[PDB]
């Protein structure tokens, strides 16, 4: 097929909610070495966060099994194994992600919007590992800092990409660097900073940046519960 | 749970 081809067959899977197929048209249009639009890279993460958060998802319940047929030998096996193939369907869907940013997306990213998209999409597929690792989580932070550099100096704080790393990042910090310190303070502040900003906020985004801010706060709830 | 931009 052609670019044109791939991206509205690649609209039409979404809606027929076929995950794979949209992820398989949109890694070939990546694979086509030129530079993706808005559209296109938001339709390929879109896509590749649908089939991962499947195995995600997967994963979280045959964990839980195991860890409650604990004392029942023949079960916490069966189990076991169970999570051990829907891990490896998991680090075989990371590293799609992980080697089509490496090779295609953040060297020919021309702009800071893409960068900073690319580069926070590095560190989320390796925070995904990380959930099931190790040592790669600081590599889920030097792509998320990297970007949160590139971030903090290009973009208002109520731009979506931008709060939507806080958020990220935030999550990175509590959950895989286990430090709800370092991570309730980020989203206090990104969270803060877009707030005394609300003027910054455009059509094109104020439901994106404003629905993010929302989800700063309930972060940040919680984690005083 | 804790909100990412990926669950949901």
């Amino acid at each position: 097929m052609d670019k044109n081809e791939l991206v509205q067959k690649a609209k039409l899977a979404e809606q027929a909610e076929r995950y794979d197929d949209m992820a398989a048209c949109m890694k070939s249009v990546t694979e086509q070495g030129a530079e993706l639009s808005n559209e296109e890279r938001n339709l390929l993460s879109v896509a590749y966060k649908n089939v991962v958060g499947a195995r995600r998802s997967s994963w979280r319940v045959v964990s839980s099994i195991e860890q409650k047929t604990e004392g029942a030998e023949k079960k916490q096996q069966m189990a076991r194994e169970y999570r051990e193939k829907i891990e490896t369907e998991l680090r075989d869907i990371c590293n799609d992600v992980l080697s089509l940013l490496e090779k295609f997306l953040i060297p020919n990213a021309s702009q800071a919007e893409s960068k900073v998209f690319y580069l926070k999409m590095k560190g989320d597929y390796y925070r995904y590992l990380a959930e099931v690792a190790k040592g790669i989580v600081d590599q889920s932070q030097q792509a998320y800092q990297e970007a949160f550099e590139i971030s903090k100096k290009e973009m208002q704080p109520t731009h979506p990409i931008r709060l939507g790393l806080a958020l990220n990042f935030s999550v990175f910090y509590y959950e895989i660097l286990n430090s709800p310190e370092k991570a309730c303070s980020l989203a206090k502040t990104a969270f803060d900073e877009a707030i005394a900003e609300l003027d910054t906020l455009s059509e094109e985004s104020y439901k994106d940046s404003t629905l993010i801010m929302q989800l700063l706060r309930d972060n940040l709830t919680l984690w005083t519960s | 749970a804790r909100k990412s931009t990926g669950g949901k």
